[PDB]
């Protein structure tokens, strides 16, 4: 399971340079190193992050009845 | 019939989950996944004992897994109120 | 894009492995980030920041590793390109 | 003729540069890029005044740009000795 991403030119060139220098084997290795840093930055505050997501749900307005048929109709209406 | 309501942001979670699944697997898989979510919603609205106590996040908050996601909800007098549907990578289980 | 010109968007297809893939997926589905690309860019910015203060040391190390890699030998463009062709089928 | 020699690691740089260009753009563009590097190699071997002084990295080190890359080299008695060929994102220019 891969993903195709647009890094923008500045970070694309950053990735290319690290691969061509031989410091990293592939684009993927560079990307994974970056993602590990992003995961580490938040690894210690998962409870606060979850609390914030829950609170943002709670504060998002009055709950409304779940209507599966309306949901799926809205999903197909988006770019049929 | 047990009641089943969703916070607006939980319904937006479902839309993001649908689109993510659609982009990588197509319509049939995305609809199936929302069907699994919908079936679990109904099971949670009928059976209080399935809910996992998530007081350690917020008092009265409940959680239940479905696929790679977690329904976060509260019990009501007649059913449940879904607060968020989040990827399991966002979880914080009890210590 | 004006007629006669072409798109120059440049993507890359990467394998994050299952653990980091699920990490990216959750951040997108939570609404914290709009796309997989935004998550990956935040990661790359952190990696760029971590090494931004040691570019002189990093370049000295690359230069020294070149110096220590063996005695220098003649360069021939056609032989190099021949050797590139021998690694496998080439197209385009 | 002025002499042109490459460190083994510089040759491995060129292989990685070629393969990166090939994956993106195909054979014609990747071989052209190497050919442009080779033309720059030959010009540097003949013209001492083109070399950019990179003493601030290592005494005697020289640099010169080609495309998105930088040739790092030393002057010899009869020409140049290429040490690395690096992407310009690795550069540390003189302050």
């Amino acid at each position: 399971r891969t993903m195709t991403v647009d890094t923008g030119e500045e970070l694309r060139a950053f990735v290319e340079g690290l691969v061509e220098s031989g410091d990293y084997k592939t684009n993927s290795e560079v990307i994974r190193d970056g993602l590990r840093l992003l995961q580490e930055k938040t690894a210690g505050s998962k409870l606060a992050a979850l609390r914030q997501l829950i609170d943002e749900g709670e504060q998002s307005g009055e709950a409304v009845p779940w209507d599966r048929d309306s949901f799926l109709a809205r999903m197909r209406q988006k770019g049929p | 019939a047990n009641t089943l309501v969703l916070k607006p942001r939980a319904e937006q979670d479902l839309e993001r989950i649908f689109e993510y699944s659609y982009t990588e697997f197509g319509w049939q898989q995305a609809q199936q996944y929302i069907s699994d979510l919908d079936q679990t919603f109904q099971t949670l609205a009928a059976s209080t004992d399935l809910a996992i106590n998530y007081d350690h996040v917020r008092p009265g908050l409940k959680a239940f897994p479905v696929g790679a996601h977690i329904v976060f909800f509260r019990a009501t007098d007649t059913g449940i109120e879904v607060i968020r549907v989040l990827h399991q990578s966002m979880d914080y289980p009890r210590h």
